[PDB]
């Protein structure tokens, strides 16, 4: 069980400083080397930087020279990233990778990977979604669920309590400028079913422990 | 001197008093191995070594036969049979400085463990990897030294402490070094069964 | 710093034919020290070949990988379903390791038109004294779409948000959600609310409007 | 690491043939009373085999 797991969703203020960890199973960390890379929502990879385990040394970007301190602790088997003085564009999903090593050798590249940890910076506060239902217009017919209005990141949507998965097209949520985020999902199904199939939709928001379920009528 | 770099004090004929140390307080660590602390001044070797370094606390447990750790697999092992004694102290206010010392270091990587007594100061770039490293630092090629940066301030179990480890060699040669042997009271005009010089 | 580049931008192929990737250095950079990873979305990336030539472990045996100084290729012999998704190529060599900017293998498909949809604003979000009219574009290939916003045959601009789903995975189509946002007052100040599409599957814009109340 | 079998490692004078030992009193390795007290010079006599 060659692991790598990382830190659970953050969400800060712009100012503050975040830390994310990393903890390592299966190999000997105390051999091996952790880099930390950045990766904002629809972009591509941008490096961190790297750490040595066993000697502490550290190499930084010349982008994250000024905010970012990489560190390790060997007992805990665990390294830490500090990222000081956030904001907007720091919200970004963070990744963790190690060479798994046995007692003398490593291996030759970064192979071992964490689940990323998604960083939020943002002045918004916690706010349940608006659930509004988007009727299908008098051979298919779309109908389905705007969740409007909720932070932060992500909600949850399902159709008939998952029994309809067919045609169902959930899409990524978009920032408003409010600072809220706005979600559409859809689902097209044949006429002549809008008069004997009750549809409701299932938003869940875990940062805010809702549930709304949402009967979708034709007016 | 350096754990890596141990240094080797040779001792040939001389009388030395063992009482006087194992009675010090100052001395952290006072533990012997094949022979007792207490029975030593009795002993006799021909020869006797003393290899000294600094370490930190969490290390001097490292420094005993059968031990296993950074120190004991690539700075310096002690054989299963060793026979002496190692002694150690907190050597804070002196080896210790604010920001990091940077004289004290010890060996971080190595392909295989150190042999009883053995001495490794080089510094050649450890190949953690496959790809050879060409004398230049990166991914899997690492410098084995590392610094221990002592600080004051640092935790006790991080404080620097310097160690001695004494071992006393017998080969087949006379045996030259010889404890102190103190003597008592002579009584006269009663009988006595008496132990002079030989 | 070495600039890493990945082409092309946006590779679409057919399941079953031979993919080929290129990654170009702006430096001659160790052949033993360049990796590919592969991200798909919502996942963390993937090692599939180091050391310019070595497969990982467990990377099936359809994914090759040569060059050499400042030009490597990734081909991929057979595609498979489960390939499609972001290559990226990294070097690690000489400080900073910096990455590539990715390369998107879509599944290529025939060009399908968009059904278009709209819906207006619920009555609900009406009595929060906000409106906001969506405009569905569902099952369409290629992925480029426009969308104009019309109230009162006035075009919109600098109100509405689009959203666009990632390729399907049973018939490759994307999908795409316009929301135009409006206040109470400037909603009830017009009447003809519509959407133009203009697509390649389309032979002319299609456009799909209500009437405010009817 | 069975630690249950122990050995006496100290004590002021030998054995006599057949003698029995079982005392657990600190022996004072150095001039200064133990009291009954365990630290500096002042050890356990028994020691766990390993
Ligand atoms: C520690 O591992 C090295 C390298 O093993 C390789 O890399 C690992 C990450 C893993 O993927 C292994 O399956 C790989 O084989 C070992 O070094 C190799 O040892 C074998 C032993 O016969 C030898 O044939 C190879 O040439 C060695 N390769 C290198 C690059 O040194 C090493 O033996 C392992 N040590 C221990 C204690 O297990
Ligand atoms: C028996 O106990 C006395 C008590 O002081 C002690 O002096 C003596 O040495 C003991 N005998 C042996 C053989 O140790």
């Amino acid at each position: 069980q060659v692991q790598l797991v990382q830190s659970g969703p953050e969400v800060k203020k712009p100012g503050t400083s975040v830390k994310v960890s990393c903890k390592a199973s299966g190999f000997t960390f105390t051999t091996s080397a952790v880099q930390w890379v950045r990766q904002a929502r629809g972009q591509r990879l941008e490096w961190i930087g790297w750490i040595v385990v066993g000697s502490g040394n550290t190499n930084y970007a010349q982008k994250f020279q000024e905010r970012v301190t990489i560190t390790r602790d060997m007992s805990t088997t665990t390294a830490y990233m500090e990222l000081s003085s956030l904001r907007s564009e720091d919200t970004a999903v963070y990744f963790c990778a190690a060479p798994h090593c046995n007692s003398t050798s490593c291996y030759d590249a970064f192979d071992i990977w964490g689940q990323g940890t998604m960083v939020t910076v943002s002045s918004a506060s916690t706010k349940g979604p608006s659930v509004f239902p988007l009727a299908p217009s008098s051979g298919t017919a779309a109908l389905g669920c705007l969740v409007k209005d909720y932070f932060p990141e992500p909600v949850t949507v399902s159709w008939n309590s998952g029994a309809l998965t067919s045609g169902v097209h959930t899409f990524p949520a978009v920032l408003q400028s409010s600072g809220l985020y706005s979600l559409s999902s859809v689902v097209t199904v044949p006429s002549s079913s809008l008069g004997t199939q009750t549809y409701i939709c299932n938003v869940n928001h875990k940062p805010s422990n809702t549930k709304v379920d949402k009967k979708v009528e034709p007016k | 001197a350096s754990v890596y770099a141990w240094n080797r004090k040779r001792i040939s004929n001389c009388v030395a008093d063992y009482s006087v140390l194992y009675n010090s307080a100052s001395f952290s660590t006072f533990k012997c191995y094949g022979v007792s602390p207490t029975k030593l001044n009795d002993l006799c070797f021909t020869n006797v070594y003393a290899d000294s370094f600094v370490i930190r606390g969490d290390e001097v447990r490292q420094i005993a036969p059968g031990q296993t750790g950074k120190i004991a697999d690539y700075n310096y092992k002690l054989p299963d049979d060793f026979t002496g004694c190692v002694i150690a102290w907190n050597s804070n206010n002196l080896d210790s400085k604010v920001g990091g010392n940077y004289n004290y270091l010890y060996r971080l990587f190595r392909k295989s463990n150190l042999k009883p007594f053995e001495r490794d100061i080089s510094t050649e770039i450890y190949q953690a990897g496959s790809t050879p490293c060409n004398g230049v630092e990166g991914f899997n090629c690492y410098f084995p030294l590392q610094s221990y940066g002592f600080q004051p301030t640092n935790g006790v179990g991080y404080q620097p402490y310097r160690v001695v480890v004494l071992s006393f060699e017998l080969l087949h040669a006379p045996a030259t070094v010889c404890g102190p042997k103190k003597s008592t009271n002579l009584v006269k005009n009663k009988c006595v069964n008496f132990n002079f010089n030989g | 710093d070495i600039q890493m580049t990945q082409s092309p931008g946006t590779l679409s192929l057919s399941p079953g034919e031979r993919a080929t990737l290129s990654c170009r250095a702006s430096q001659s950079v160790s052949s033993s020290y360049l990796a590919w990873y592969q991200q798909k979305p919502g996942q963390a990336p993937r090692l599939l070949i180091y050391g310019a030539s070595s497969r990982a472990t467990g990377i099936p045996d359809r994914f090759s990988g040569s060059g050499s100084g400042t030009d490597f290729t990734l081909t991929i012999s057979r595609l498979e379903p489960e390939d499609f998704g972001v290559y990226y190529c990294q070097q690690y060599g000489s400080s900073p390791w910096t990455f590539g900017q990715g390369t998107k293998v879509e599944i290529k498909r025939t060009v399908a038109a968009p059904s278009v949809f709209i819906f207006p604003p619920s009555d609900e979000q009406l009595k929060s004294g906000t409106a906001s009219v969506v405009c569905l574009l569902n099952n369409f290939y290629p992925r480029e779409a426009k969308v104009q916003w019309k109230v009162d045959n006035a075009l919109q601009s600098g109100n509405s948000q689009e959203s666009v789903t990632e390729q399907d995975s049973k018939d490759s189509t994307y999908s795409l959600s316009s929301t135009l946002t409006l206040s109470k007052a400037d909603y009830e100040k017009h009447k003809v609310y519509a959407c133009e599409v203009t697509h390649q599957g389309l032979s002319s814009p299609v456009t799909k409007s209500f009437n405010r109340g009817e």
